[PDB]
C-alpha cells in the first residue's frame, strides 16, 4: 500500500479534490481511447486495432500523472486555494495535452513501426515533416512536461510551506523536501530540452535529434544533475 | 498433589487455571513446575526419585521413555478416542501401545516486522 | 514568517479582544534571537524593533514567564516563545497548537542560542562516587529519560537509542530547525557578566530609561 | 451483500482506485450506448432502438467484469503498484474493447435477427465477411477475453503473493488460491479458441465454427478443465 512507513497519510480519506480530480483523470485515459470513431465494418475495426498502442503508451504517462497525485493527496490530504488552484492547473495541462499525445504516440508508433518491420504506412497522413514542426513537437510536449512535473514540484513546497500547520515529523520532512527535488530534476529534462531547441544551435535537425536524446539519458541525466548538488 | 512438568517458553499459568478449576470439583491441588532442562532431567529423576505424575513436550522425547519404561500405557475410551483427529494419535504410538495424549500441533514460522519489513525474504 | 508582519497581525487580533505575541521579555534568553537575528548593527536593529512593539503597546511592558504562559494556555494570544519544558503545560490546556521555526528579520533568520541541558557533579560533596552511578545507569538511559520527558519534554536528548521517536516527533523538528539558524552557547566564565549586561539592557529599553545605542555602548564593557 | 461470510473484507472503504475504476467503467457503459448519434428525426429515433439490443449485450458483460472487479478490491483491498498497474491493464483492454464490442453484438444481433425471423437487413453494411476477418474476429476477441481474466488472475494472485501481510486466513486463502483457478480456467476457454484460430487448421470456416463452439461450451469444458486436475 504505502511507500514509507516513516510517513503518516493525512489524506486517506477520499476529499471532493481527489473524487473530482479521479473523474478528470478517468475521462483523459477514457476519452483518449474512446475519442475514436465506431467500427462500423470490419475493415475500421482492424483500424482501430492499430491504435492499441499509441493509447498504451500514453495512458500507461497518465496513470503515472495520477499515480504521482495519488501519493501526493494521500501524503499531505491538503485541501486550500493554492493546492486547489495547482491541482486544477496540473489537469488543465493534462487534458490539454491528451489529444495531443494520442497524435505523438500515433506519429511514434509508425515512426518505429518501421524500424522494427512490422508496418510500412505512410507518414503523409501527419503532414509535412519538418524542421519547425519537429521543433515545436520538442518545445511543445517538452513544455507539458515540464509544466506537470513543475506543479507536483509546486504542490509538494505548499506541504513544505504549511509543514508545522500539518504537523510534519523529522522524517515527513525529508520526504517533502525530497520529492520537491525529485519533481524539479524530472522537471530539469524537459525543461533543457525545450531550452536547446528554442536558442536551436545547429539550425537542423541536428536540435531535434539532442533534444530527443535527452528523453532516453533520463535516469543519466537525473544521477548527473543530482551529483552536482551533492558535490558542491 | 497432582504436580505437571511443562517448558518454560509454554502456557504453564493458563494450565495451571484449568488445575484452579480441577481443585474446585476435587479437591486436588495441581501445582505446575516449569524447570529448566526438564526433557533430560525427567528421565533421570523419574526413575530413581518421583518426579512429575504428568509431562508435556513434543512427541519426539516419548519413544526414549516409553523403552526405557518411565510412561504408562494410555487407556483412554472410544467416546473421548474419536474427539481428537486420527492421524495425532499416530504420532504418540510406540510398538502398538500409546504412551501420550496429543495436544497440538507446532511448526516454526518466520515472526516479522510489518513496520520495518512490509514484503519479507 | 518574519518579524516584521508581527504588528499587522496584533492590529487584526487587538480589534476581536486578543493579543499577537507573548513572552518572557525580562530574561534576555528569549529576546537574544530577535537581537542576534542579523548579527554591532545587527543588535541594533535587532533591538530596536523590540523596542517599537512595546512603544507602539502590542506587547506588555512588564511581559514576564507567567503571565505569557497563562495567556497562551488561557487562549488570549495566538503566540508565545519557549523551549520544549512548556510543552506539557500547553497539553494540559484544550490548546490546539503548534510550534514552527521562529519569525525572521531582515531577511536573515532569528539565531536563538541553543542550551545543551547539563548535569554536574558538586566539588564540595562526599557523595561523589553515589551520584555518578545516577546519572550513566538510571536517569541517562532507555528509561530514565522517559520518566523526565514525559513530565516536562527535555528536547533533543543526547542519547543515540532515543534518535527514533525524536525523528517521530514534529516538535523536535521545530526546535531543531531553529537550533541550526542559531548557535550553541560559549562555556566561558564570562557568560555570567555577559549575560547580566544584556538582561539589564533589554529591561533598561523596554521600560524607557536608555537608548537602544547606548544600551550596546554600557554592555560592551 | 457478500458471497463468502467465512471472508474479511478489507477494502469495505471505498478508495481512489475503486473510485477511479467505477469512473472509467461507468463511461464503458455510459459512451457505449452515447456514443451513438442523436436522433434528429423519427426515422433516426426508431434506428437507435434496433441497438437497444446490442447494449443490453454489451452492458452485461461491461458490469461483469465490474462485479468481478468490485468483489476483488472489496476483498482484499489493495492499492499498491502492482495492484494499480494490473487495474490499469484491466481496464485499458476493457476500453480498447468497449465499440469493438458494440460491432460485434450489432453483427451478432443482424445474424441473430434473420434466425429467428424478426429482421432480414443485410450484412454489407459490416463488410466482407470473409476466412480472414471472421478469423481475426475469434483471436481479436477471444484475446480481449483472455486478457482480462488473466489481469483477475494475476490481481488475485497479487493478493496470494501478499495473503501474511494482508492477515489472510485459512478460510481467505481457499478463496484467493480458488479465484486465481476460477479465473485462469475462464481464461483457458478463449486462450484456447484463440489457439486453434492462430494455427488454423481445416483452412476453410471449420475452424472458426469450432472457435465459436467453444464459448457454448463454457460450463461443460469448464468441468472437463477442472474434472482433469482433480483425478491427476
Ligand atoms: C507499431 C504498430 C502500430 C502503429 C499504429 C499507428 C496508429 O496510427 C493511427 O491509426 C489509426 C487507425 O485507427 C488512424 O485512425 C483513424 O481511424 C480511427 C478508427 O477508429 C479513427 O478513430 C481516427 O479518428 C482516425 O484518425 C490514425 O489516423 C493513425 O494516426
Ligand atoms: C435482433 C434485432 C436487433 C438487430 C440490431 C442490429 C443493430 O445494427 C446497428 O443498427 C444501428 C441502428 O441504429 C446502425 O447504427 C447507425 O445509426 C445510429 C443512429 O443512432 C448511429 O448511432 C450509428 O453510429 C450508425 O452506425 C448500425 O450501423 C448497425 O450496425
Ligand atoms: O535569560 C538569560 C539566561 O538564559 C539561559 O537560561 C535559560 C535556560 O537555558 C533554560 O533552561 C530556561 O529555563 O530558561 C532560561 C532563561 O529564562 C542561560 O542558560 C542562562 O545562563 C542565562 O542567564
Ligand atoms: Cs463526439
Amino acid at each position: 500500500v504505502g511507500l514509507n512507513p516513516n510517513f503518516s497519510f493525512r489524506g486517506k480519506q477520499q476529499t471532493r479534490i481527489e473524487t473530482f480530480s479521479d473523474a478528470v483523470f478517468a475521462l483523459a485515459i477514457t476519452l483518449l481511447v474512446l475519442s475514436s470513431t465506431i467500427p462500423e465494418t470490419f475493415e475500421d475495426l482492424w483500424a482501430s486495432m492499430r491504435d492499441v498502442i499509441p493509447f498504451a503508451i500514453c495512458v500507461a504517462l497518465i496513470i503515472v500523472i495520477w499515480y504521482q497525485h495519488y501519493i501526493f493527496f494521500l501524503k499531505y490530504g491538503l485541501q486550500d486555494k493554492v493546492t486547489i488552484l495547482l491541482n486544477t492547473i496540473l489537469l488543465f495541462v493534462l487534458l490539454v495535452y491528451v489529444y495531443p499525445l494520442k497524435f505523438l504516440a500515433r506519429f511514434l508508433s509508425e515512426i518505429y513501426g518501421g524500424i522494427f518491420g512490422i508496418i510500412e504506412t505512410d507518414l503523409s497522413r501527419f503532414g509535412e515533416y519538418s524542421h519547425q514542426n519537429l521543433k515545436l513537437l520538442m518545445v511543445n510536449y517538452g513544455l507539458g512536461a515540464f509544466a506537470i512535473f513543475l506543479v507536483f514540484s509546486l504542490m509538494y513546497w505548499r506541504a513544505y510551506k504549511m509543514k508545522s500547520l500539518l504537523d510534519l515529523n523529522s522524517y515527513e520532512i525529508f520526504d517533502t523536501k525530497s520529492s520537491i527535488i525529485a519533481n524539479l530534476l524530472m522537471c530539469s529534462v524537459p525543461l533543457l530540452s525545450l531550452i536547446i531547441t528554442l536558442i536551436d544551435p545547429w539550425g537542423n535537425f541536428r536540435t531535434t535529434i539532442l533534444s530527443g536524446f535527452l528523453y532516453f539519458l533520463y535516469v543519466p541525466i537525473m544521477i548527473v544533475f543530482g551529483r552536482i548538488t551533492s558535490k558542491k | 498433589k497432582l504436580v505437571i512438568w511443562i517448558n518454560g517458553d509454554k502456557g504453564y499459568n493458563g494450565l495451571a487455571e484449568v488445575g484452579k478449576k480441577f481443585e474446585k470439583d476435587t479437591g486436588i491441588k495441581v501445582t505446575v513446575e516449569h524447570p529448566d532442562k526438564l526433557e533430560e532431567k525427567f528421565p533421570q529423576v523419574a526413575a530413581t526419585g518421583d518426579g512429575p505424575d504428568i509431562i508435556f513436550w513434543a512427541h519426539d522425547r516419548f519413544g526414549g521413555y516409553a523403552q526405557s519404561g518411565l510412561l504408562a500405557e494410555i487407556t483412554p475410551d472410544k467416546a473421548f478416542q474419536d474427539k481428537l483427529y486420527p492421524f495425532t494419535w499416530d504420532a504418540v504410538r510406540y510398538n502398538g501401545k500409546l504412551i501420550a495424549y496429543p495436544i497440538a500441533v507446532e511448526a516454526l514460522s518466520l515472526i516479522y516486522n510489518k513496520d520495518l519489513l512490509p514484503n519479507p525474504p | 514568517k518574519t518579524w516584521e508582519e508581527i504588528p499587522a497581525l496584533d492590529k487584526e487580533l487587538k480589534a476581536k479582544g486578543k493579543s499577537a505575541l507573548m513572552f518572557n521579555l525580562q530574561e534576555p534568553y528569549f529576546t537574544w534571537p530577535l537581537i542576534a537575528a542579523d548579527g554591532n548593527a545587527g543588535a541594533k536593529a535587532g533591538l530596536t524593533f523590540l523596542v517599537d512593539l512595546i512603544k507602539n503597546k502590542h506587547m506588555n511592558a512588564d511581559t514576564d514567564y507567567s503571565i505569557a504562559e497563562a495567556a497562551f494556555n488561557k487562549g488570549e494570544t495566538a503566540m508565545t516563545i519557549n523551549g520544549p519544558w512548556a510543552w506539557s503545560n500547553i497539553d494540559t490546556s484544550k490548546v490546539n497548537y503548534g510550534v514552527t521555526v521562529l519569525p525572521t528579520f531582515k531577511g536573515q533568520p532569528s539565531k536563538p542560542f541553543v542550551g545543551v541541558l547539563s548535569a554536574g557533579i558538586n566539588a564540595a560533596s562526599p557523595n561523589k562516587e553515589l551520584a555518578k552511578e545516577f546519572l550513566e545507569n538510571y536517569l541517562l538511559t532507555d528509561e530514565g529519560l522517559e520518566a523526565v520527558n514525559k513530565d516536562k519534554p527535555l528536547g533533543a536528548v543526547a542519547l543515540k537509542s532515543y534518535e527514533e521517536e525524536l525523528a517521530k516527533d514534529p516538535r523536535i523538528a521545530a526546535t531543531m530547525e531553529n537550533a541550526q539558524k542559531g548557535e550553541i552557547m560559549p562555556n566561558i566564565p564570562q557568560m555570567s557578566a555577559f549575560w547580566y549586561a544584556v538582561r539589564t539592557a533589554v529591561i533598561n529599553a523596554a521600560s524607557g530609561r536608555q537608548t537602544v545605542d547606548e544600551a550596546l555602548k554600557d554592555a560592551q564593557t
